């Protein structure tokens, strides 16, 4: 990518990981428990 | 295969 | 009359790359035709 | 889910 | 009579676009010349009319 500016890139979701590997697993896996009732998927980042 | 728009380990 | 064709700017590495990839008689490309016809007109007389 | 199927928070 | 043709191409409610890729097409959220060094970790004008 550019390096010099993927540091602040990755902090802030703008090109980083996954909304499945920076969100603490326990945090991941209770977002795809109740995500029937209270989907919290839409609060979050999966930067492409 | 690197082509993809990567997600955040490759692949849509 | 004038014929017009759009080319996707493949980077020429990959392009390359492809060619001698899709040329392969192994990787040959097969088609089909949705109506897959055997077309045949019968003619029939008026009032038969 | 879970596999009694469907549901959701009892299962963390 | 005779007859000249006129056209028009009316197409309201839309914005033009012109992404901001090499190929034109719809790459990702982050384009991919918008991380192509030349762009990014260096400085450039824009100028258009």
């Amino acid at each position: 990518a550019t390096p010099s500016m993927m540091p602040q890139w990755s902090y802030m979701h703008i090109a980083g990981q996954d909304a499945s590997e920076y969100l603490s697993p326990g945090l991941v896996q209770f977002a795809r428990a109740t995500d029937t009732y209270f989907s919290l998927g839409n609060k979050f980042r999966n930067p492409t | 295969r690197p082509f993809m728009g990567t997600w955040n380990e490759i692949g849509t | 009359i004038n014929l017009y064709a759009n080319f996707f700017p493949m980077a020429h590495n990959t392009a390359s790359t492809l060619e001698a990839m899709l040329r392969n008689d192994t990787n040959d490309q097969s088609f089909n035709d949705y109506l897959c016809a055997a077309n045949m007109l019968y003619p029939i007389p008026s009032n038969a | 889910s879970l596999a009694p199927r469907h549901g959701s928070r009892p299962f963390m | 009579v005779p007859s000249l043709t006129q056209k028009k191409f009316l197409c309201d409610r839309t914005m033009w676009r012109i992404p901001f890729s090499s190929n034109f097409m719809s790459m990702g959220a982050l384009t991919d010349l918008g991380q192509n060094m030349l762009y990014a970790n260096s400085a450039h004008a824009l100028d258009m009319t």
